[PDB]
């Protein structure tokens, strides 16, 4: 499987869809800038729009511990 | 591992498979339980850089918190950087190099040079600074992992 | 563990893991029962302090009874202290120094100090007033968790 | 889930909510002092009417033997 | 594999059961996940291209696998043979002769010769050489049993 | 459970009990003349009468294989 096919269900928890995203990620073998790149903005993009919509108001600088406690009740 | 020898010296000795698979199976059946901190305290006695991540990079599963831990590891490593500046002028032929947060990491540094460090005198211990940046991420994610 | 070597001196190595998981496996099938004292004595012989706060860390379950024992661990500390009072002066340059109640419950004192006072001659059992402590605040938790 | 939410049942036994207090605390990390702090004062506060009034007759000064023993048949 | 005797010296002594048994389990359950790849790594440590071949040709099952992987162990091999041409005139007689892909990959090179090359002065890694090969034909393999 | 409440049922084997007996007295810690005093004295009296009137036949003086052999067919 693609990293592009990995995305997240409509009620599929954010946390079991981060767990697929560095595991696919862990089977990408490209340079580290290109794998930052596709952190900040993979993740997010393939993201529910209940979700999405959480992780806009985090806005930029936002670490995962972040991420993920803010995604909880979604 | 770096252990003693019979005749008084320390020498490297690998780590024996049940050893791994004890790791393997204390993750496998209690996760990110608080007793996983004394358990890889005791099984990384007189461990190697090199050989924590081996066990590190030999997990299965919970690629978040493997990850979370990682991003942790290079915080804490940048900030041996910052902290401890390089040092005045070029390195003595006498001598061999201090450490970066990358050596600490097992990263840049080989074994050979990680067996010079610790078994060297005065010996300083990169292992117990890695360690603490484990457990201090183990603190991280316990914490996080709690419900 | 200190442990005899081979030479014909007393030197420290690493508890096994098989023991390890052998010390789990009585705590999970046997939890407070009386077999549970000699089976501990046993696996207990010519441990240090160090390794006993390692088997009592790594305990899961039962965190009633474990702060009860950590709680009798330090009153017989606080009893340590008060029946022996610390020294007169300051401490010899050829002498290493008294242990307090939390150097035998391993807190304050290192390894290697744990080493020097029962390799050295005469050497005092550090282990065996912890061993008390233990089997005292045993047979506390063994009484209250008769039915 | 947090120390504070960490309650005892109406029918639940205190023995067995004294073991959910010391694992919770056990993933507590702050000062002794706190901790302390947090033994005296939460684990009482928390409990049942039943055994809380019990409790409320043992006076300061309890240890935990003599709470759990005082407790058993509530 | 080639380990250090008590004596001080390199001798070859043969790799265990219960080692041969754990490479074969974690082939059956981890099948191409990447944790086979350091897992490996750290069961390769010491290892000759002879029990290389063995834990190659000792696998069952993902044959489609294991001849891609012959097929890059051989293509290395031929590269190997490329990149470094023969050397000038006749073998010395105080020296001993320099390995092919084929003596890398353990085919045409004898267990005495492999202990020659890895224990004489200078030494040469004919392990390692072999090691990148599976593990670069082990990134081919997870690359394409990726779903 | 308190060494008193050990009590042999009516259809409950002498010897079912005389087990749960020496387990309880395994986690008594009395001096031992008090302990010896428990074993002739608590043992007999809270044994069933159908045993009971049996062990009142053995005496004093009386061991265990021949108790136990005693109150076998009971």
């Amino acid at each position: 499987t693609s990293i592009l096919d990995i995305r997240q269900g409509p009620k599929e928890p954010f946390r079991d869809y981060v767990d697929r995203f560095y595991k696919t990620l862990r089977a990408e073998q490209a340079s580290q800038e290109v794998k930052n790149w596709m952190t900040e903005t993979l993740l997010v993009q393939n993201a529910n729009p209940d979700c999405k919509t959480i992780l806009k108001a985090l806005g930029p600088g936002a670490t995962l511990e972040e991420m993920m406690t803010a995604c909880q009740g979604v | 591992p770096i252990v003693q020898n019979l005749q008084g010296q320390m020498v490297h000795q690998a780590i024996s498979p049940r050893t791994l698979n004890a790791w393997v199976k204390v993750v496998e059946e209690k996760a990110f339980s608080p007793e996983v901190i004394p358990m890889f305290s005791a099984l990384s006695e007189g461990a190697t850089p090199q050989d924590l991540n081996t066990m590190l990079n030999t997990v299965g599963g919970h690629q978040a918190a493997m990850q979370m831990l990682k991003e942790t590891i290079n915080e804490e490593a940048a900030e041996w950087d910052r902290l401890h500046p390089v040092h005045a002028g070029p390195i003595a032929p006498g001598q061999m190099r201090e450490p970066r947060g990358s050596d600490i990491a097992g990263t840049t540094s080989t074994l050979q040079e990680q067996i010079g460090w610790m078994t060297h005198n005065p010996p300083i211990p990169v292992g117990e600074i890695y360690k603490r940046w484990i457990i201090l991420g183990l603190n991280k994610i316990v914490r996080m992992y709690s419900p």
